[PDB]
């Protein structure tokens, strides 16, 4: 079902094999970076022990990472299946196109992570660097939603860590800040009737 | 507006768009006081025992021959890892390696890893083709995207400038890394004992000790070398006055 999608839950407890399988995976995990941050983190095993695996067969995930997490991503990248065929960067400007430890950072890092076969993408339509205005602090810039599109017309993608901001269609959304469950695709539904009699995740 | 889809139209990749792309001049001139003469030694890396190489070295900037640079001897990862770069740094010293724009963002880290360092930084040598819009990219089979750029891992060992370089895409076959590069390295001022590995003819520079096999000249001296940092220069920055 084609219209935006999303669960609040806490990805940590929410069964995620009631989601099926999808074309793309994209996550902007709440990485402890070891500095103090306004939002609830969770640990290097929480996100070892995430159930990526079950998301895909063959396709692609997109990882934003930070700090110590450019290496810690890589890691669960191969610990979750996936091999790193890619890397793109956001260059951050201001509205006038001016870019915004040792160095000042001037972009942000997503991994492109393949499991499986893909078959039927069109890679090469776009180019590894992204240019945009830093709209809103903490979000990713809309682009990469574009670039996924062109790369995988049509397919089911899912986001991890998302936001209300987020929500789009083709995608489901899991966030704990989204507001409660909204699912349409009827596969879904099906199975979150019966993973889920009461609409409560705990465990 | 949106520059992706502005590539996928025209073909203008979307950091052709980024604008401006006595303050830090005394830093700079007291870089240049402070530069030892350049030095140079042709050498095949691979045939040559690299703790010849003395004294041990504060910075090392290492750009092997990549064969993803020769799109139409090179160095695979396998040889590069072998390299004993722990035996000629300093206890605390910093490595600069060019790492391309593939595997090598992970073998490259398994490097430093390896060599006995962890990664500060990750500058970006970002690509424009404002001269070739018209230039489609041969995608290395497991690209997803079109590779408009390359990374250099900054890497430290022991206890001003933006992570970004933006010129345009040299022409087919010229490897070349932006001269940039140096100017980030020496504006950080840590210290002097500096080694480029795998530097050419066109890349020896003040303050620099450059080794490669395409050298066409050598004027290596260990002994002399070493000169330029016996004391009073033992621990000099290469961002201070010269001891009178
Ligand atoms: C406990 N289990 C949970 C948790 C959970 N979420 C909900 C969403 C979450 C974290 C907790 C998003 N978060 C956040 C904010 C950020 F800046 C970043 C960093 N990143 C870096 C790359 C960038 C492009 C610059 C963009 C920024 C990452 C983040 F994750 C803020 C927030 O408040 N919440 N959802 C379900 N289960």
């Amino acid at each position: 079902l084609f219209p935006p999608q999303w669960i609040c839950c806490d990805i940590r407890y929410l069964d995620v094999s009631i989601l099926g399988k999808f074309a793309v995976v994209m996550a902007d995990p709440p990485w402890d970076i070891h500095m103090e941050l306004p939002y609830g983190t969770l640990t290097d095993d929480e996100m070892r022990r995430l159930n990526i695996p079950v998301l895909q067969d063959d396709g692609f995930l997109f990882l934003w990472v930070t700090g110590r997490a450019m290496e810690l991503g890589r890691e669960c990248l191969n610990l979750w299946g996936y091999e790193r065929v890619d890397e793109i960067i956001w260059v951050k400007t201001n509205q006038l196109q001016r870019i915004i430890h040792w160095l000042n950072h001037g972009k942000e890092h997503c991994l492109v992570g393949v499991k499986g076969n893909p078959q039927g993408f069109n890679q090469g339509l776009d180019c590894d660097v992204i240019v945009a205005e830093v709209r809103s602090t903490s979000h990713k810039p809309d682009e990469i939603y574009g670039m996924i599109e062109r790369l995988s017309p049509g397919t089911r993608k899912i986001e991890l860590f998302g936001r209300p901001h987020n929500v789009q269609p083709n995608w489901i959304t899991l966030g704990n800040q989204l507001d409660g469950i909204h699912l349409l695709d009827p596969d879904v539904v099906a199975r979150f009737k019966q993973r889920y009699p009461d609409g409560i995740i705990s465990k | 507006n949106d520059y992706c889809q502005h590539f996928v139209d025209t073909g203008h990749r979307p950091q052709n768009f980024i604008r401006d792309v006595e303050l830090i001049r005394l830093k700079d001139e007291l870089i240049a006081k402070s530069n030892t003469p350049p030095m140079y030694l042709q050498a095949d890396i691979e045939a040559f025992d690299i703790r010849e190489l003395t004294p041990k070295f504060d910075v090392i900037l290492l750009e092997p021959p990549l064969e993803e640079y020769y799109r139409e001897k090179c160095w695979t990862w396998d040889d590069i890892m072998k390299l004993e770069i722990d035996e000629i740094a300093a206890p605390r010293s910093f490595i600069f390696l060019w790492c391309g724009s593939g595997e090598g963002l992970d073998l490259g880290r398994v490097c430093l890893r390896k060599w006995g360092y962890r990664r500060c930084e990750d500058i970006c040598w970002i690509k424009t083709n404002k001269n070739n819009p018209g230039k489609t990219k041969t995608l290395d089979p497991k690209a997803v995207f079109q590779r408009t750029k390359e990374h250099c891992l900054m890497g430290i060992k022991g206890t001003v400038d933006i992570d970004l370089i933006i010129t345009e895409e040299p022409e087919i076959g010229n490897i070349e890394k932006p001269v940039e590069i140096f100017h980030i390295i020496e504006h950080f001022c840590l210290g002097r004992r500096r080694l480029h590995l795998f530097g050419r003819d066109s890349t020896i520079r003040p303050g620099w000790l450059t080794v490669g096999p395409t050298l066409t000249n050598s004027n290596y001296n260990a002994e002399t070398y070493a000169s330029y940092f016996s004391a009073p220069n033992s621990y000099l920055t290469g961002c201070t006055e010269e001891i009178e």
